[PDB]
């Protein structure tokens, strides 16, 4: 709630 | 820079916020259409009947037939929404 | 040209999106 | 082909 | 409670 | 070798976590 | 099988705990080296240069000198660590 | 060959 939410590992757009 | 095209991309797409919202939209949509738990109970039970059971190979079993699953509400509106954040961010 | 660019950048990030929904679900899962 | 914010 | 899942920036696998 | 294996393995996963490590100060220093 | 088995190794990597345990040991280290600061005024000082601040761009430019950083103490804790993991997973 | 036990 304060800090970024960042993509899991699962998220494989790149590569 | 193909692939480093696709870094800006992912780069902006976090730091404005729209993979949280998304990402969010895509559990709640999801959720509520029952295809969570029917994709739920079908990784579920391909973990049993084999005892190695590798996310990359049951992977190839589940995937194809959870998309189609995904009801056409779902899948257009988080392709629009997609497209929108891209149409604004890629350069004319 | 752009057109198909995002086309494809459409489907791609789409996709990522699915791809770690069902990861979530996979590991979730073994829980 | 190009990303400006 | 529930298991720590790596972030996309944990690149082991390309 | 079964050696010379897990020695890959090993650098790979060493340069995940700090892989990781740096996105997380590159995203933390944008804000 | 080869981009199979580390799919199994960061799959037992994560659902052991191996992976919460190493990182925020990673973290807690190389924060109190000081190494977060360095590399947090240098990641700074390389968008700086470079009107488009790409996250790929100065990994290039910024990785190498961020490992070598990494305090021999840290580094080896470490690779000891991931090693000793990988010799009880694989099997002979 | 390479082997994963859990």
């Amino acid at each position: 709630k304060e800090s970024i939410v960042l993509p899991t590992v699962g998220f494989d757009f790149i590569k | 820079d193909t692939a480093q095209l696709k870094s800006q991309i992912q780069q902006y797409l976090v730091e404005s916020g729209n993979y949280e919202l998304i990402s969010n939209e895509l559990k709640a949509r999801l959720l509520q259409e029952g295809w969570v738990d029917k994709v739920k109970d079908l990784t579920k039970s391909e973990m049993n009947i084999n005892e190695s059971t590798n996310f990359t190979q049951i992977l190839s079993t589940v995937e194809p037939k959870a998309l189609e699953m995904v009801s056409d509400s779902t899948r257009e509106t988080v392709l629009k929404q997609i497209r929108e954040f891209l149409e604004e961010i890629v350069d004319t | 040209s752009r057109k198909d660019f995002i086309d494809t950048m459409t489907r791609e990030l789409y996709d990522a999106f699915l791809h770690e929904r069902l990861y979530l679900i996979y590991m979730d899962s073994r829980a």
